């Protein structure tokens, strides 16, 4: 049961990502028309955005780097900095009832040296308290739902049973 | 009609431990994907074949490997056993941030 929660104000799921790399996308995406109350924020179009040249066929395989997450937001009236580690319960609920939006950048777990780390983008909407402790809320663009982080805790329990560690955040969307 | 990509894995079995083998060949057959109309032959191919992907990494303990193709090795593939009808197949930009949704193909026949 929850005792607490605390989500950006316009924040909706619209879009779902599937066999592209474009979950920046995706995740600035969702935080400006969270931000800007608006729907024509789009991945797709971010994307293209950030890509002028690629042909359409290949737009699907181009991924984001964090120079054009600082860009991209500029462009759109947005002061983005990198903070390094998780943000605090605190001061996600500060940012939050700020209207101020946080991508999450993550790396999965890798096994050996030998193991290639795969990097992926998240959205966090929120706080919230829930049978006591503290919780992080967030979107990941592979899904149609919500989930929810032990605001303690840099492990990532995605969905298809894939674990990623939260390694810092953009913030200022 | 439908997309269909071939994925031709190009490794010597004799340089692999029995699970090694064991695991690759969980992902070696024909699968389909009905929202994506889109279909893929994984094969253990040879150096004369077309369409050849080298292997990266192979994770015993997830049954789940990693490879990419001498076409683009900007992008990893990564094979995920599901269950005996399915695995899971995920892009990742090995530049940059961005990976895409695991996508469930089912085994044709
Ligand atoms: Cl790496
Ligand atoms: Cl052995
Ligand atoms: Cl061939």
């Amino acid at each position: 049961q929850v005792q607490y929660e605390n989500t950006l104000k316009n924040f909706k799921i619209r879009e779902q990502q599937f066999d592209n790399s474009w979950c920046a996308g995706f995740s600035m995406a969702a935080l400006l028309n969270a931000t800007k109350n608006t729907d024509t924020y789009n991945a797709h179009d971010i994307m293209r955005t950030l890509y002028p040249e690629v042909s359409e066929q290949d737009l699907p395989n181009c991924a984001t780097f964090p120079n054009q997450m600082i860009e991209y937001g500029k462009s759109q009236g947005r002061d983005i900095h990198y903070q390094e580690g998780v943000p605090s319960y605190n001061q996600v609920d500060q940012l939050t009832k700020d209207n101020v939006g946080i991508m999450i950048l993550a790396q999965s777990v890798s096994q050996n040296p030998n193991d290639p780390h795969l990097g992926h983008a998240l959205a966090v909407v929120g706080n919230a308290k829930i049978n006591d402790q503290e919780k992080l809320i967030y979107w990941n663009p592979w899904d149609t739902e919500l989930s929810i982080q032990d605001a303690d805790s840099s492990l990532l329990h995605l969905s298809f049973n894939r674990d990623y560690n939260w390694y810092g955040s953009m913030i200022g969307y | 009609m439908y997309q269909l990509q071939f994925i031709n894995l190009v490794y010597d079995t004799t340089k692999l431990t029995h699970l090694e083998q064991t695991n690759i060949n969980l992902f070696i057959g024909n699968w389909s994907n009905h929202q994506l109309q889109k279909s893929i032959c994984i094969r253990h191919g040879d150096d004369t074949s077309h369409n050849q992907y080298h292997i990266l990494f192979i994770d015993t303990a997830h049954q789940r490997i990693k490879f990419s193709s001498f076409d683009n090795e900007e992008i990893i593939y990564i094979l995920d056993y599901d269950d005996t009808q399915h695995i899971l197949m995920q892009t990742s930009s090995k530049q940059g941030i961005g990976t895409s949704r695991p996508i469930v193909y089912e085994r044709l026949v």
